[PDB]
């Protein structure tokens, strides 16, 4: 719901909406769900022998395309920081924008999530949820 | 900061100057907060004006005993609230749900709705200790704001 | 009864400046003297014409008898 | 057409009492309430208790009434019980339960005159109301919910004074009467807000099964207060008001009149008092006083076994009822023969009072709604029942 | 000169407080009905006939009077017979 | 009895309208009468300056839960449970013990302060009389957590005073 | 320095009524036996000086259901106009002496119901949709009311101009003249601004802590505006060239007296119940307007008493 990657998309009303960067070579990474993130914490707290053994985390379906950065503004339609605003908590022209594209699948020989069963989440049933701009009804 | 921080002492004092409260009326813990709107403990300008509209409020205040049919619509209406708010529940039906409290159909403490910071006791609270309640929740903000983003 | 008092002396006294103020500007940008009004279009034309014959460039000095002597 | 719910609004008055309206445009023409937001469990939860402990949930049944409610529960047991109260006693109840109705008829014209939003008849008569919850402490236990009394009829005598302070409170308390009269009689736009507005006057009018006012104010004389006696109740003198048509306006002069009758009652009852005792002497019912309870045998026996268990109450059914000062009051108490009660169903007004708002409401307006509600007296907590 | 450089400075004040009230200091990171109708056809009536009944201070400085007499009350007149057949039908209003 | 109130022909002649026309056209109502009992201002503020000044009371008033004790020490407690078995909301749970000098005490003590309905038959049920609703409101603490009173809070807050406890029984315990 | 008075008149009117708002509880204090601000002032008099920063800390949340250009532009305006009334107003002296300005308030004022009509449409639904018209119906019905009467005074005043309105009530009190009219002036001026028994007054409820305290600060602006506007006209005052001091003396502090009437007429009276609050205006106030119209054309000429301009 209230991430930043995700947020970070939909926040840019601006006067270009630019993808990363105006390619859609590396696009995406694995989003997985939250709802699989705290189930795969419940199971392994008392595993057991779930110790060293270190897991990964599976995500969607399977590798994703260029067509998320379309598919935000196609179905949106196109905390104690201060009293009255924090002078810094910027979008960040520094690393912050090479962080999420290096996107790296990395090895699958740890089990490492559906051996820590059980996740399996798709992407095009919660996206209704965390999006919300102006129309909200059609 | 000693110049930064002396700010903090009119912000933290301003909001502890000026509380709208939001009344929920249900049941005879109501009534005694209406004579404490009657001027013998006159409740207008020791700080705090009278009834306002659901939008403009700083504390609300849930009063009495709450239902299954009041569970729903005691949350809408604490999402409508902006950010810097508290919650402070009279009664002792809002604190365990008094007696009625092994009834089928009676919310069981309104703390596991809502998370509200004071708890005054009692079949009704006399307007006595309540007046105490209040001053309790202005002592409570000695909070800060700057030493926040200052620290981190 | 007492306590209204200190309340009626505070915007009741916010109403004494500008009427004050505006008393002591067109008083004070003519020297002491009233803003000539004009309200139809003859009494413009001396304004007009007093203000190229008055020393320089002024409406509010005079000239009087010792002028023209 | 349009379907708004102007009720879970907590505009003033008592937010709650959602409804929908199905406005005809402007005019309602259907009305159709929901009620339900305390519903609480009351009547499942006695099944469980005693007769002496279940009794303060009576007490909270309303929102004003301590001592009319109480007597209308220890009068539902005491005839089961084959007692007739101290004479003594019988002084006290009648005094308090007329002095509770000059609490609800001044809470039940104010809240309505803050519905319509008059500010200031809501401070100039609740700032002589604190010269009276001194009583309630002084005699009692609290502020306002007390359990006082008791079905052994009053708990304990009221303490030296409340007789030069009663007499000194009512002989200053007509010019407060009189001031409202001032404020809303005689003028012209609180009469213009409120005349042939509610015109209920058919046999319907009492096959709705109303209660007092919003009855005999409108038409037919009855009531339960000089044809069916409680205690020492109809050795006094007073009348009973009642009105022209059959309209709010011709219910709201009755409440002036009403407590133009319950002072009357006061420096009445004040002159007929004989000194006594308290409690009824036989003491299977009664608990035995404190310096009884600390010295002889027969004392502890008849006081540690009345409070494990209760009374010992015969089998049969019973029903009564007495005036409310908005109504009757329904109990009907089944007695199974132990010391805890069966069933025990309530009826309190409302349930009659609030479902002929049908009839009253329609080829109005909507801002007349909101000025019929306040009129009947309606206290949630209480259509419980 | 200054009409024109007088209200200039009060619309700038309002404009700007909203960019303190609205903007930077936040930063969150129909039926049909009759009766409401014809009051406003019926207003619209009664605004253009006081427009004319409007220059009458500067209708008094002046010629043979009773031209201007005897005309002036007849708008008045004509606004007052407009009233009577319309007040044969108002509706609930 | 009767009485037919509201109930009242009007005048209906010649002088007498001219009270009730004055009345409508002038308005000699609702300013000789509600302009004037309004102003009515000059009357004293009865307000209570709370933090300073407090309001009246009744010997007989009710409270904080406290519990008492003999001269010299002693838990004038007995744990008879009869406070227990009439506490309408059951706030009271006892697990008593024979200490090992023989006479029975109390092990658990406690008042649901929350579920407290305050009908105060504990204070007219205990024959040794040991339980006392003190006359004071001093509370409002911050948690659920807290207000559970357990036995050395109420020993401790039965302790923090007595003579303010000792003198009100004094001046009551004739009348009951 | 035209342009320090022109900030010498805005900014000390704002300190006029932002401490008006506890003179407004006070004199409601002081009738329900109880007492002023106690525990801030100590007079009171430093409690709204903090209230006024605690609306701009409080966050101001957007509605996601309407559009944002015509949101903020209902107070945009609400500042604009109800300022800009105050403009061409003697004390003694003008800002700008206009040649008339009498059909000037009007033309402001009647721009003051064409900001009402934006907040409630272009929000949201219902309440705010249907409820913020018949504001709108109201007081589009206290022009007519306001205008007529208003122009019978113009024909023995004498013109459209304010500064020759003072010299021709040195002697009068003009009230004595026209005290049928000063009911229905003042009645008429009570309805259109919004108060307590004239009120049905959605276009409050969706303001948060930022923009509500606009529409709370500018509705207060008309409020001394109304009372300052038949302070001039009504109720003239004494005027003095060699001493232009003793004419604001005893200027505002008349004002200031039916100021207070706002306040006070509020602690008396009921609602009036909508559908009677526009059927005591053209069944029972307009065929009176309409008779004493006639009335201040015929005395004048029947007195060869015609105002000179
Ligand atoms: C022949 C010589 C030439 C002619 C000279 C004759 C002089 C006549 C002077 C008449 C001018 C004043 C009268 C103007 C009309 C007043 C409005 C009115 O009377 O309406 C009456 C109002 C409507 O209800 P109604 O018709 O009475 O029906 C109910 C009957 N029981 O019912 C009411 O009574 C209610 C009153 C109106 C409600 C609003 C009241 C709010 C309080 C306002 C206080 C005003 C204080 C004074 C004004 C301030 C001073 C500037
Ligand atoms: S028990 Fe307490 S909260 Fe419940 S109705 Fe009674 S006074 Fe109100
Ligand atoms: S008050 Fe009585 S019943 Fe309660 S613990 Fe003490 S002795 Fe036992
Ligand atoms: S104080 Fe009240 S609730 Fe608590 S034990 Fe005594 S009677 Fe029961």
């Amino acid at each position: 719901r209230e991430d930043r990657f995700l947020n970070y998309f939909a926040n840019i009303r601006w006067f270009g909406g630019v993808p990363l960067i105006s390619l859609g070579k590396k696009t995406v990474k694995q989003p997985v769900y939250i709802v699989d993130v705290t189930k795969g914490i419940i199971n392994a707290i008392k595993d057991p022998d779930a110790r060293g053994k270190t897991f990964a985390f599976v995500g969607p379906s399977r590798y994703l395309l260029f067509d998320l950065v379309q598919y935000v503004f196609a179905v949106a339609h196109r905390i104690g920081r201060l009293f009255e605003i924090s002078p810094f908590e910027p979008w960040t022209t520094r690393d912050k924008v090479e962080r999420i594209h290096t996107t790296d699948k990395i090895l699958p020989h740890l089990p490492g999530l559906e051996d820590l069963g059980v996740e399996a989440t798709p992407l095009e049933l919660k996206a209704i949820e965390v999006l919300r701009r102006h129309r909200t009804y059609r | 900061e000693y110049v930064v921080a002396k700010l903090d002492d009119l912000i933290n004092w301003a909001r502890r100057s000026s509380l709208w409260p939001m009344t929920f009326g249900l049941a005879c813990c109501a009534v005694e907060m209406m004579h404490m709107a009657a001027p013998r403990y006159d409740m207008d300008r020791f700080g705090v004006v009278f009834r306002a509209s659901p939008r403009q409020s700083d504390v609300m205040i849930v009063a009495g005993t709450l239902t299954n049919k009041m569970a729903p619509a005691l949350r809408k209406v604490y999402d409508q609230m902006p950010e810097p708010r508290y919650v402070v529940s009279m009664g002792s039906c809002a604190n365990g749900g008094g007696y009625y409290h092994y009834s089928y159909s009676v919310v069981r403490g309104c703390d596991r709705i809502v998370p509200v910071d004071i708890y005054v006791p009692g079949c009704p609270p006399t307007a006595e200790a309540l007046l105490y309640g209040i001053l309790q929740l202005q002592k409570k903000i000695k909070r800060e704001k700057r030493l926040r983003i200052w620290y981190r | 009864w007492f306590e209204v008092l200190p309340g009626i002396a505070v915007m009741g006294v916010c109403l004494f400046i500008p009427g004050m103020a505006t008393a002591r500007i067109h008083r004070f940008s003519n020297g002491g003297k009233e803003k000539r009004v004009a309200h139809y279009p003859y009494q413009w034309y001396l304004m007009e014409r007093d203000r190229r014959v008055s020393g320089v460039n002024r409406s509010y000095v005079s000239k009087g008898l010792e002028n023209i002597d | 057409n349009l379907t708004l719910n102007f009720g879970p609004q907590h505009p003033a008055a008592h937010g709650v009492l959602r409804l929908v309206m199905e406005l005809s445009g402007e005019m309602v023409r259907k009305c159709d309430p929901h009620i339900g937001l305390l519903h609480r469990g009351t009547e499942k939860l006695i099944e469980y208790k005693t007769y002496l402990q279940a009794l303060p949930y009576f007490d909270r049944l309303d929102y004003v009434s301590m001592m009319c409610n109480e007597q209308a529960y220890s009068l539902a047991v005491e005839k089961l019980l084959n007692i007739q109260p101290p004479p003594r006693a019988q002084w006290i109840r009648v005094l308090f339960g007329e002095i509770t109705r000059l609490l609800n008829h001044i809470m039940a014209v104010t809240t309505h005159a803050l519905d319509i939003g008059a500010m200031t008849p809501f401070f100039w008569m609740f700032e002589e109301r604190e010269k009276m919850f001194e009583f309630y402490e002084r005699v009692s236990g609290a502020r306002m919910h007390a359990a006082y009394v008791r079905p052994g009829g009053v708990h304990q005598d009221l303490p030296l004074g409340l007789m030069d302070d009663i007499y000194e409170f009512s002989k200053n308390f007509s010019l407060r009467i009189d001031e409202l009269e001032e404020m809303l009689t005689n003028n012209r736009i609180w009469r213009n807000r409120t005349v042939d507005i509610g015109i209920v006057t058919a046999e319907d009018a009492l096959n709705y099964g109303f209660s007092g006012v919003m009855l005999r104010g409108s038409g037919i004389q009855w009531d339960l207060r000089k044809t069916q006696p409680y205690d020492v109740y109809d050795q006094v003198e007073f009348d009973v008001p009642i009105g022209s048509r059959g309209d709010c306006y011709d219910r709201y002069l009755c409440r002036v009149e009403e407590m133009r009758q319950s002072i009357r009652i006061i420096s009445q009852c004040l002159n007929k008092m004989p000194p006594g005792e308290i409690k009824v002497d036989d003491a299977k019912v009664s608990p035995p006083k404190r310096a009884e309870m600390k010295t002889s045998m027969e004392s502890l026996i008849h006081h540690f076994k009345l409070y494990t268990e209760g009374y010992q109450v015969p089998p049969g059914a019973t029903y009564t009822a007495i005036e409310a000062p908005k109504g009757e009051f329904g109990v009907y108490l089944v007695s199974d023969g132990s010391s805890r009660p069966y069933r025990c169903k309530i009826k309190a007004p409302g349930f009659a009072h609030l479902a002929g708002l049908d009839k009253m409401s329609k080829g109005h307006m909507l801002a007349d709604v909101v000025a019929i509600i306040g009129t009947q007296d309606i206290v949630f907590g209480e259509v419980d029942r | 000169m200054n009409l024109m450089l007088a209200l200039l400075t009060n619309f700038t004040l309002a404009t700007l407080l909203v960019i303190i009230a609205f903007w930077l200091p936040q930063l969150n990171v129909l039926p049909f009905s009759m009766k409401f109708f014809l009051v406003a056809i019926t207003f619209l009536l009664f605004d253009l006939e006081i427009a004319l009944l409007l220059p009458l201070p500067w209708a008094s400085q002046t010629a043979n009077l009773n031209t201007m007499l005897t005309m002036a009350l007849f708008l008045i007149i004509l606004l007052a017979v407009s009233l009577a057949y319309e007040w044969t039908q108002k509706g609930l209003e | 009895t009767y009485k037919y109130v509201n109930l009242r022909e009007p005048s209906m002649d010649m002088k007498s309208v001219t009270d009730r026309a004055a009345q409508t056209l002038l308005w000699t109502e609702l300013i000789r009468g509600l302009g004037m009992t309004l102003s009515y201002l000059f009357r004293e503020p009865a307000t209570i300056n709370y933090p300073f000044e407090k309001g009246p009371l009744s010997p007989r008033f009710r409270g904080e839960h406290a519990l008492r004790r003999y001269p010299s020490g002693e838990e004038r407690c007995i744990a008879c449970k009869l406070c227990e078995a009439v506490c309408p909301a059951q706030a009271i749970t006892i697990e008593a013990e024979p200490r090992a000098d023989g006479s029975r005490r109390t092990t658990r003590y406690d008042i649901d302060m929350t579920k407290c309905i305050y009908c105060g038959f504990c204070q007219e049920a205990c024959p040794v009389d040991a339980i006392v609703e003190g006359p004071n409101f001093e509370f409002s603490t911050e948690t659920h957590e807290e207000l559970l009173y357990n036995k050395e809070k109420l020993l401790n807050n039965g302790d923090k005073w007595e003579a303010e406890i000792a003198a009100n029984i004094q001046a009551d315990y004739l009348y009951r | 320095m035209f342009m320090i008075n022109i900030l010498m008149l805005i900014i000390p009117i704002l300190l006029a009524v932002a401490f008006l708002t506890l003179v407004e509880r006070k004199v409601l204090g002081y009738m329900q036996l109880r007492k002023g601000p106690n525990v801030v002032g100590p007079y009171g008099l430093l409690q709204p000086i903090a209230d006024a920063i605690k609306l701009f800390i409080k966050e101001p949340l957007r509605p996601a259901t309407s559009s944002a250009s015509m949101f903020i532009l209902a107070p945009i305006m609400a500042l604009g106009l109800a300022l800009t009334m105050w403009i061409p107003l003697p004390m003694p002296y003008p800002l700008i002496n206009m040649n008339l300005g009498v059909l000037f308030m009007l033309a402001m004022s009647s721009l003051a119901v064409y900001s009402i009509l934006w907040s409630g449409w272009a929000s949201n639904s219902k309440y705010a949709l249907i409820g913020a018209l018949r504001a709108v119906a109201q007081t589009i019905s206290y022009e007519v009311t306001l205008a007529i009467i208003l122009l019978s005074v113009l024909l023995m005043s004498g013109s459209f101009t304010l500064s020759t309105l003072i010299t021709t009530q040195e002697q009068m009190w003009l009230i004595l003249p026209a005290w049928p009219l000063a009911m229905m002036w003042f009645i008429s001026t009570l309805a259109e601004t919004n108060r307590a028994p004239f009120d049905l007054t959605g276009f409050n409820v969706e303001y948060a802590a930022g923009p509500f305290a606009l529409f709370f600060m500018a509705e207060y602006a008309n409020i001394i505006m109304m009372n300052i506007f038949t302070a001039i006209l009504f109720l003239g005052t004494s005027h003095n060239p060699h001493m232009p001091e003793l004419y604001t003396i005893n200027f505002t502090i008349k004002s200031l007296l039916l100021t207070m009437s706002f306040l006070w007429i509020r602690a008396s009276y009921p609602r009036f119940r909508y559908d009677q609050l526009m059927h005591l205006l053209w069944k029972n106030f307009l065929p009176l307007t309409l008779a004493l119209c006639m009335w201040h054309v015929s005395l004048p000429i029947l007195t060869s008493g015609i105002p000179p301009q």
